[PDB]
This record gives structure tokens, C-alpha cells and sequence, in this order.
């Protein structure tokens, strides 16, 4: 049924609004192929074809929250498949001849340059999937999934469903963050989640629920406990 | 009883006689720890020891239970100097004390270390948001009484609102002071006042102005000569725009005149400020 309404060029708003829509029902329903596939067959350049009213720049702010939670998504994902592949070592064996100990040299002189570049390869990944994160959520003019015009029709459901995949969508945000900011060794950026998720300039707090900031304070714990091991203190301050 | 010296010079001795003989059997078997506790019931730094360099959990709780008062001297054993994890626990009673009240089940013990940690903290602006932000967090996950936890928020907020004069700097004053941007330490209102009506603010509009001297009820020196200089400095910055917005914000007894003075500007604005305000 989109398709029908991004072919006609009359329609522009109508279309924006069923891509909305679609979008926001494969979101509630954890849908990242559907979204994907609605993305894609959505016009591109509808943005600067339809240009403004209430029912026109929620729908604009909606589809580009929808786009930036699957961009994040996709980062997401690539970066778990970088990181799930990683090099594995040389197979050691018992009594080795002479020609075994110089395949063993060359191995471990090939994993040296390996292990550095899958290093590489996932520390950059990391901190793309973090710039999404930080996309995602600090948005401007209001935040993530937030109508920035007040003066739309009674769309009380619409609203709902917004609410609730806005709710859903960040505590699994702030725990994918979490887990990238741990694998990737990053103890101090993953305790500055806690202001961020509980200064006023955002409202993070009230999308969480108890289990998800229990969880948050879990992490937090087992970030500062790593980090004072490591060398460092709760924060990461040096203990002076 | 009487002569009291004496005995507090043999309990010295005594004690400093069990501890010798229990580090050197600390070596070999460690089935005479508990044969020496049974026999003599004192010096429980020993036990206290043996039951942490091992992975025997069960044995501090064992060596607790069947005492008198066990846990109140091995907290305070803890805090002086699977098993690593247990013993940090056990060591994690005071400073560092929110992953262990987080851990144990205590969000409001949590918030409350957070709390006074941030407020016993003044030497790094990202420790002292981060440790308020905790804070924050675990107040609003405590299931606390519905007045509590509106007194929990309030107090955050107006921590929030008072750091909030310090964290948003210039970014053109932070350059050009040489100043970092999260290594730097907690200033006062009375250096945030000064910071911002600086010559190295060059871009000082109303907010920079309206900021300072809303900073004024957190000194606990003079401030009669703080609100002249400001305004003298917010008079000289706009090369006589700045004074009328300022004013129009604002809403006024403050403000001086003579004082302020020791000219044709400032005749023509004094006289329709009078008239707004009444």
C-alpha cells in the first residue's frame, strides 16, 4: 500500500505519513528488515520536494528519527559482526621439528599484524556505533521521537505508540552503548551514562523503567570496579 | 582493676606474641588457625587473614555467626587494609561504598554515599556531575515514600541548577584562559562571576550577565562591590543595549547611583526604570 502512494507525486504528505506509520508499527514489533525494506522504498528526496504544516513536520521528524534508529541499528550490528570475528591464535604443538618452528614463527609474526588490525577495524566500528548512539539520542529540537509542533489533530494513539517504541527503543540504546563502551575498554565513557541519562536537557530517566535502571546501575558498578583495577579509581580519576 | 598501666602493657605484649606466631604458621598447614582460635579467643586478624586468602567464603560467615560482635571487627579489619571479589566487598565499607550498596541491595544507602561524595568532592567538575548523576539515578530507582523521593528530586535540581552556572562556559573564554575542558576543578561562585565578566569574553551578551549575578546567594565576601563592578563592566562593555536587556530580564533597589558613578546614558536610563518598576 506504500508503494501505491509514493508512486503518486500529489500525495507527498499522505506518503510521508503511511512511511511513518509503517516504520513506527515495525519498530513496536522489533521489525529491522521491515523498516529496512520501507526505508528503501520510500523517496529520498520527498524531504525537499514536499516543502510547512503541524501533521507535515511531525511526520518529517518522525521519519528521520525512524532513519536514524535504523542507521544506529545497522552501525550496531556491523560492529558486533567486527567484533565476533576477531583473529584467533597459533596452534601450539608439543616437539616441534625445524620446519614446525618456523611455520610457528610465522604464524605468530602474521597474528603480530592481525590482532592489530582486527584492534583497529573494531575500535573504529566502536566509535561509529557510538556517534550513532549519540545521534539517536541527543536530537535536536526536542529528542528522540518527540513532536517538535503542538498544534496537530487528536492523534492520541499515534502518540502512544511514539511514547512507548521511544520508551522501548532507549534502554535498549543505552544497554547496546553500555556493552560497546565495556568491549571496547572505554570505563570512563561508560560511567558518563549515568548523568546523561538523568540530567534535565533530555528526560532520559522517565523512559526507563526499574528493571532497566537497575541494570544501568549494575553496569555502572561493574565499569568502576574494572576501572579501579585496571589502575584508575570509580570515575577514572587518578587517585591522587 | 586498680593499676591500669600495667595492664595495658601486658595486653601489648600478649597481642604482639600471637601475631608473630600466626604469621609464620600461615606458611604451612592451615588447619591450626582454627585449632590457635579455639584454644585462645583473640587476635581475629588472623582469622580474618586466612579466611580471605583463600577461596573459603563459608568460613567468615562461620567465625561471625558463633562470636560476639564478629562482623563490626571484621568490617573494621576490611576497611584498614570469587575470594578477591569477596574480600574488595568486604574492604568496600567507606569512600568507594555505592557498588557495594548497589550490590547489597541499598539504593538509598547508594544515593546517599553518591550524595556525600559529590559534596565532599571539589576538585573535578566530570567527577562531581557524574557522582550527582549517580545520585540521581539511584533516587529515582529507590522505592522510596512519594515525598522522599519529590525531596530527592528537588535537591538534585537545585544542584543541578547551581553547577549548571559553572559547566556552561564560553568557548572562546576556555580557549583563550588555557583552561581544560573536563580536567579542570570546582569553581565558586565567586570565580564563576569572575570568569564571566572577564576581558577574555569577548562574546558576553545578556545571558552572560543574567548568569553572574544570579550566582550572588552562594558565597556564604562583599557583595554591595560585586554587583558595582558588574554593572560597571556590563556599562563598559557596550562602547555607549546590553544595561536595557538586562533590566527588562531581571523583572529593584540593587543597583546604585552615586556609588556607581565615582553620564548622559545613564541620567536617561535611571529615570524609566523607576517608572516600570512601580
Amino acid at each position: 500500500v506504500i508503494d501505491w502512494l509514493v508512486f503518486d507525486p500529489a500525495q507527498r504528505a499522505e506518503a510521508l505519513k503511511q512511511g511513518n506509520a509503517i516504520m513506527r508499527k515495525f519498530l513496536a514489533s522489533k521489525k529491522h528488515e521491515a523498516a529496512k525494506e520501507v526505508f528503501v522504498k520510500i523517496p529520498q528526496d520527498s524531504i525537499a520536494e514536499i516543502y510547512l504544516p503541524a501533521e507535515d513536520d511531525n511526520a518529517i521528524r518522525e521519519h528521520l528519527c525512524i532513519r536514524a534508529y535504523l542507521e544506529a541499528h545497522e552501525t550496531f550490528n556491523e560492529w558486533f559482526k567486527h567484533m565476533n570475528s576477531v583473529p584467533q591464535k597459533p596452534a601450539l604443538i608439543p616437539q616441534p621439528t625445524f620446519t614446525e618452528k618456523v611455520a610457528h614463527e610465522h604464524k605468530e609474526k602474521k597474528y603480530e599484524m592481525d590482532f592489530g588490525i582486527w584492534k583497529g577495524h573494531l575500535d573504529a566500528l566502536t566509535a561509529d556505533v557510538k556517534e550513532k548512539m549519540y545521534n539517536v539520542l541527543l536530537f535536536v529540537d526536542g529528542g528522540w521521537m518527540v513532536d517538535v509542533r503542538e498544534d496537530a489533530k487528536e492523534d492520541h494513539e499515534r502518540t502512544h505508540q511514539m511514547v512507548l517504541l521511544r520508551k522501548l527503543c532507549l534502554p535498549m540504546l543505552c544497554f547496546l552503548l553500555h556493552t560497546i563502551l565495556h568491549s571496547t575498554g572505554q570505563y570512563q565513557e561508560c560511567l558518563q551514562l549515568a548523568d546523561m541519562v538523568s540530567s534535565e536537557r533530555h528526560k532520559l530517566y522517565l523512559v526507563f523503567s526499574k528493571e532497566e535502571l537497575r541494570k544501568l546501575l549494575q553496569k555502572l558498578r561493574e565499569s568502576s570496579l574494572m576501572l579501579l583495577d585496571q589502575g584508575l579509581d570509580p570515575l577514572g580519576y587518578e587517585i591522587q | 582493676s586498680n593499676r591500669e598501666r600495667y595492664d595495658n602493657l601486658e595486653m601489648e605484649y600478649l597481642q604482639k606474641r600471637s601475631d608473630l606466631l600466626s604469621p609464620l604458621l600461615s606458611l604451612g598447614q592451615y588447619l591450626w588457625a582454627a585449632s590457635l582460635a579455639e584454644k585462645y579467643c583473640d587476635f581475629d586478624i588472623l582469622v580474618q587473614m586466612c579466611e580471605q586468602t583463600d577461596n573459603q567464603s563459608r568460613l567468615q560467615r562461620y567465625m561471625t555467626q558463633f562470636a560476639d560482635q564478629n562482623f563490626s571487627d571484621f568490617l573494621f579489619r576490611w576497611y584498614l587494609e570469587q575470594h578477591g571479589q569477596l574480600a574488595n566487598f568486604l574492604q568496600a565499607h567507606e569512600h568507594l561504598s555505592w557498588l557495594h550498596e548497589i550490590n547489597s541491595q541499598e539504593l538509598e544507602k547508594a544515593h546517599a554515599t553518591l550524595l556525600g561524595l559529590a559534596n565532599m568532592e571539589t576538585r573535578y567538575f566530570a567527577k562531581k556531575k557524574t557522582l550527582l548523576g549517580l545520585s540521581k539515578l539511584a533516587a529515582l530507582a529507590s522505592d522510596f515514600s512519594e515525598d522522599m523521593l519529590q525531596e530527592k528530586i528537588e535537591e538534585m535540581a537545585e544542584q543541578e541548577r547551581f553547577l549548571l552556572h559553572q559547566e556552561t562556559l564560553p568557548e572562546q573564554l576556555l580557549a583563550e584562559k588555557q583552561l581544560n575542558l573536563s580536567a579542570m576543578p570546582v569553581l565558586t561562585a565567586p570565580q564563576l562571576i569572575g570568569l564571566y565578566i572577564c576581558e577574555e569574553n569577548r562574546r558576553a551578551n545578556e545571558y552572560d550577565f543574567k548568569k553572574a549575578l544570579d550566582l550572588l546567594e552562594y558565597i556564604d565576601i562583599n557583595i554591595n562591590d560585586l554587583k558595582l563592578e558588574i554593572l560597571c563592566k556590563a556599562l563598559q562593555r557596550d562602547n555607549w543595549v546590553s544595561k536595557d536587556s538586562i533590566f527588562v530580564k531581571i523583572l529593584l533597589p540593587e543597583v546604585k547611583d552615586l556609588l556607581q558613578a565615582d553620564e548622559f546614558v545613564l541620567k536617561a536610563n535611571y529615570e524609566y526604570y523607576v517608572q516600570g518598576q512601580i
